[PDB]
């Protein structure tokens, strides 16, 4: 089979900066005729999308900021301007033989102004007490860039299992990331405990964003 | 001409 | 001018399931419908395709005897049939309908399939109760997924942030953030709205203050 060899792996752009790929054939992906090179995107949880056909056939849709280049083993995609809708994987596809094959994904960051997350700390409910089990969730909303740290500390004390923490992805229209932090317990070390704070620490403030509660 | 198979179509 | 593919599989390691995409607004024999999976952090791999007008197929080498396309031209549906089930096939499944003219092109919302032994379990929905003002709702333990969480009924849409279910006790854990003005609340009511079809369960939940 073919390698296709997508460089690079990962890119962050501003809106309105133009944008590259390249994708790499082991082998000329030229039969005889024409060159048979698709490009995809993946918009996040979305089904993939194809932009270009033959190497450089802009797909039914596609803006005219996109285009694509190239022939044999080289082929490269242009964005130019880029804006917040073109956050996505792409990914290079190739036709010329069975089994068709598949770049490893370009994940394409917007790059934006900087901003902290907004944060806030949820005690345990007492539904969920009256189970047996007590989660204290943090949620850290609408910050960038997605590097993020977030800790937990009960009573003063660093506490690092039961940790959970879910990201979501680059938010197509206001460019930020958000994240779910969430500290389970039993309902007795939960009971044990006064102080529950969490703490993020992202490029934004040198010290952390701490929310925390009492009980 | 003749259309790639798999890929191509009248 | 949509494929809808069918709804998400859970499904016994060893058993086969079938995976269906429909058309509307063009026939499927003016295409090819192709198959692709995609493994959740990893790359798409090719399966192959049906061509829904002489019922040819073929199958990418790595599927061959794992894999099993049809299409029905009658009610214009694709089929993939996947059998002898694995941990590996834990992916979700995109059918393209795609063809070079001598172009044009569809592909399906993708169906996820969860290769589990595990068992269907209802969620537990927990309430989450603290300019604006942030609020939420708590999915834990259930099984398998999706879940969905609206905010009263879809009407609140500005503000949700939803996560990504995470895996952990051999369940999944998720939950939703909605950020609305703080006159907004509790002046009016602000309910979350948690749909688990796997167990056919749905819950409407209330934010009330502490
Ligand atoms: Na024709
Ligand atoms: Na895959």
């Amino acid at each position: 089979d073919i390698v296709l060899t997508q460089s690079p792996a990962s890119l962050a752009v501003s809106l309105g900066q133009p944008a590259t790929i390249s994708c790499g054939a082991s082998k000329s992906v030229r039969t005889s005729g024409y060159s048979y090179m698709d490009w995809n995107q993946q918009k996040p949880g979305q089904p993939p999308r194809r932009l270009i056909y033959l190497v450089s056939n802009l797909e039914s849709g596609v803006p005219a900021r996109f285009s694509g280049s190239g022939s044999g083993t080289d082929f490269t995609l242009n964005i130019h301007p880029v804006e917040e809708e073109d956050a996505a994987t792409y990914y290079c596809s190739h036709i010329r033989e069975l089994p068709r094959s598949s770049g490893g994904g370009t994940k394409l960051e917007i790059k934006r102004a900087d901003a902290a997350p907004t944060v806030s700390i949820f005690p345990p409910s007492s539904e969920q007490l009256t189970s047996g089990g007590a989660s204290v969730v943090c949620f850290l909303n609408n910050f960038y860039p997605k590097d993020i740290n977030v800790k937990w500390k009960i009573d003063g004390s660093e506490r690092q299992n039961g940790v959970l923490n879910s990201w979501t992805d680059q938010d197509s229209k206001d460019s930020t990331y958000s994240m779910s932090s969430t500290l389970t317990l039993t309902k007795d070390e939960y009971e044990r405990h006064n102080s529950y704070t969490c703490e993020a620490t992202h490029k934004t403030s040198t010290s952390p964003i701490v929310k925390s509660f009492n009980r | 001409k003749h259309p790639k198979k798999g890929v191509e179509k009248y | 001018v949509q494929l809808q593919q069918s709804g998400a599989e859970l499904v016994r390691s060893g058993a086969s399931v079938k995976l269906s995409c429909t058309a509307s607004g063009f026939n499927i024999k003016d295409y090819y419908m192709y198959w692709v999976k995609l493994r959740p952090e990893q790359g798409l791999e090719w399966i192959g395709w049906i061509d829904p007008e002489n019922g040819d197929t073929e199958y990418v080498p790595t599927f061959q005897g794992k894999v099993t396309m049809t299409a029905d031209t009658s009610s214009n549906t694709a089929y993939l049939q996947l059998s002898s089930l694995t941990s590996e096939d834990t992916a979700v499944y995109y059918c393209n309908a795609g063809v070079i003219t001598m172009a044009m092109d569809y592909w399906g919302q993708g169906t996820t399939v969860t290769t589990s032994s595990a068992k269907t379990t209802p969620p537990s929905v927990y309430p989450l109760a603290p300019s604006m003002v942030t609020l939420g709702c708590l999915v834990k333990g259930y099984f398998p997924e999706p879940v969905t969480v609206t905010w009263n009924s879809g009407s609140l849409s500005s503000g949700v942030h939803t996560f990504p279910a995470v895996l952990q006790s051999d369940l999944y854990t998720l939950s939703s953030s909605v950020t609305v003005p703080s006159s907004t609340w509790p002046s009016q009511t602000v309910t979350c709205n948690v749909a688990h079809p796997a167990s056919s369960t749905k819950v409407d939940k209330k934010i009330v203050p502490r």
